[PDB]
């Protein structure tokens, strides 16, 4: 898969695999396996996890 | 975990 787009300025824009919508500054969380980034509501995250806790997205969590 | 919020 590939969830990073580039705009005409060369900047990288991450797309959330849960909703196929871009990062819009609202809180996201990064998967410590595949490194895709998700919107918190899209993965049921309601507040920042403990700093020490790794987080894995639904796809990887079943792997 | 790794989190961000930009706006
Ligand atoms: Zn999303
Ligand atoms: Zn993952």
């Amino acid at each position: 898969s590939m969830y990073v787009i580039r705009d005409e300025w060369g900047n990288q824009i991450w797309i959330c695999p849960g909703c196929n919508k871009p990062d819009d500054g609202s809180p996201m969380i990064g998967c410590d396996d595949c490194d895709d980034w998700y919107h918190w509501p899209c993965v049921g995250i309601m507040t920042a996890p403990p700093e020490e806790m790794q987080w894995f997205c639904p796809k990887c969590a079943n792997k | 975990a790794r989190t961000k919020q930009t706006a």
